Formats: C-alpha cells, structure tokens, sequence
C-alpha cells in the first residue's frame, strides 16, 4: 500500500544519500513533507529497487543522458512536460514491469543529475521533482493490480 | 516542440520491452 509517488521519492532520497555529500536538496525535503512520505529510504524494498534502477541506468547510460539533456533544454514548463512523456509510455499498449522500471529509472537519473549540478537553478530542480512525482501517480492502478511494489520485487523480479 | 518528449517515450518503451526479457 505504498504509492508510486512514495516509492519514487524514497528512491530519489536514497540515491541522494549515496551520491556526493549525501545531503538532500531542499526540494526533496519539501516533497517528503507534502506527499507525505511514509516509506523509509533505508527500507529494504527501497534498497532493492535502487539496485535494479541503477542497473537500468548503467545499461542505458548514454540514452538516459541524451534523453534527459534533450528534455530539460527544450522544455518551457518542466512539470507539465513530465506528464506527456509518462502518457506516451503507458497508454501506448498495456503497462509492463519493464516499462514501469524504465520510467522510474529515468526519473531517478533525472533527479540525480539535477541535484548533483550545483549550478542548477532551484526552480528547475523543484518543478522536475514535482513533475516526476505527480506524473508517476498514473502507475498506481496498474501496480496495485500486481499486488503492489513490495510484491513485485520480493516475488517477480 | 513536443517532439523531444515523443522520442524520449519511444526510447523508454524500447528499454522497458528489452527488460521484459531480462
Ligand atoms: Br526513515
Ligand atoms: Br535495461
Ligand atoms: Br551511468
Ligand atoms: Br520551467
Ligand atoms: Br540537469
Ligand atoms: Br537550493
Ligand atoms: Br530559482
Ligand atoms: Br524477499
Ligand atoms: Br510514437
């Protein structure tokens, strides 16, 4: 019964805890307060997904770099634009585990890029994290049909 | 204008489908 927004936000926080200073961008603090996040970033389910998503990022390293750079340098309304990417992945055929993980990994990679670049304006980090979290709510129906995030990792991946 | 976002989704659908055999 953890929502996709909770699990993505926990993954992003964990990813921050293990990159650079291990410090959290103010935006991730805000998102935790407002969601509100009830899942620990050190929860085993989060550590396990974090490894799967890092594997997907590494395997598709350049494609993730390129797609994110094209996205962020072309958008005029960052949060809205996350929604467009989301719908084109998940309403173009049935959702699948792979597509769900590909999306989550892309989001976590975007958040990592934004938070590691000290020059990134606050508003770009803020609207991107809000955008990814809001768009990701669209996975809740399908993942519930799979018994939730915890079932999928423990039993299917 | 919305062209970057359609390419991005093409790539992630592809990546997700590759994973489905993984
Ligand atoms: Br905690
Ligand atoms: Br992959
Ligand atoms: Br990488
Ligand atoms: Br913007
Ligand atoms: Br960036
Ligand atoms: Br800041
Ligand atoms: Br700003
Ligand atoms: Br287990
Ligand atoms: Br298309």
């Amino acid at each position: 019964a953890y929502s996709t927004r909770e699990i993505l936000l926990a993954l992003c926080i964990r990813d921050s805890r293990v990159h650079g200073n291990g410090t959290l961008h103010p935006v991730l603090e805000l998102a935790a307060r407002e969601t509100p996040l009830r899942l620990s970033p050190e929860d085993t389910v989060v550590l396990r997904y974090h490894v799967l998503l890092e594997e997907i990022i590494e395997r598709n390293s350049e494609t993730f770099t390129e797609t994110w750079n094209r996205f962020i340098t072309h958008t005029e309304h960052v949060d809205l634009d996350f929604n467009s990417v989301f719908l084109e992945i998940f309403h173009r055929g049935d959702p699948s585990l792979g597509r769900a993980l590909a999306w989550m990994a892309w989001c976590m990679h975007a958040c990592r890029t934004l938070c590691c670049n000290q020059s990134t304006p606050y508003y770009v980090v803020d609207l991107s994290v809000r955008g990814m979290l809001e768009a990701s709510e669209g996975l809740d129906g399908w993942i519930h049909q799979q018994g939730g995030w915890s079932t999928l990792i423990e039993d299917n991946i | 204008d919305m062209r970057p976002e359609i390419w991005i989704a093409q790539e992630l659908r592809r990546i997700g489908d590759e994973f489905n055999a993984y």
